[PDB]
């Protein structure tokens, strides 16, 4: 399946099938975290999805193809996390990001705490563009969780 | 193996839960990808 829209990562190494994470297929290319795959090939049905591009700093891989996703969070606006967590039905929820502040500069961060199975979520802008992944980020003084908004470079 | 399942499409849906907030954190990336905070 080649459908451009949100996917379960699954696993059946584990005890019976547990979802490992999320990721996000477009143009024929299917885009997750590199922490859930490891970088391993994909099952999609009958087919195989082999990985193409991957970055262990970036925390992000890429599959059949180059990445994909360009958009950009505008630093202003709200933006939606399409939260896909292990056995629930996939949901938006609508934040106003927050900042990671770096030594080589700032990116966005959602914090909404989700299961870790949840790593790969798409975050998207207003025209229904996918800005980011969630699933990499930091734990907080209040327990809370803070992921940044993680997204590639497109060619 | 690893293997997926299509879990929705990916829209914008308005009128949906409104919730979270806008931390600014001073944080770290180290070599194997991950954050920490400064
Ligand atoms: O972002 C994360 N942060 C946890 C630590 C991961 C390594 O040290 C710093 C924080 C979790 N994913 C993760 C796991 C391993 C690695 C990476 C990211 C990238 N490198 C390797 C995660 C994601 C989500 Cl959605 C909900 C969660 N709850 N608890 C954890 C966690």
């Amino acid at each position: 399946e080649t459908t451009d829209g949100v996917y379960r990562v699954m696993t059946r190494r584990l005890l019976g099938s547990t979802q490992v994470g999320v990721g996000v297929m477009q143009e024929g290319v299917f885009h997750t975290m590199w922490h859930v795959t490891k970088g391993a090939a994909l099952r999609s049905g009958e087919g195989r999805l082999d990985p193409y591009w991957g970055d262990v700093k970036q925390d992000l891989v890429s599959y059949c193809g180059p990445w994909k996703l360009d958009a950009a969070w505008d630093g202003l606006s709200e933006v939606q996390l399409l939260a896909v967590p292990p056995g629930e039905r996939a949901k938006n929820i609508q934040t106003l990001p927050g900042i990671f502040k770096t030594k080589d500069g700032d990116i966005g961060a959602v914090a909404l705490d989700y299961p870790a199975g949840t790593s790969g979520s798409p975050i998207l802008d207003k025209c229904g563009r996918v800005i980011g992944l969630y699933g990499n980020g930091v734990v907080i003084k209040n327990g809370s969780y803070v992921s940044a908004i993680t997204q590639g470079k497109r060619e | 193996d690893m293997y997926i399942e299509r879990a929705g499409d990916i829209t914008w849906e308005k009128d949906a839960e409104v919730t979270g907030n806008s931390p600014r954190l001073d944080v770290a990336l180290d070599e194997s990808g991950d954050f920490s905070l400064v």
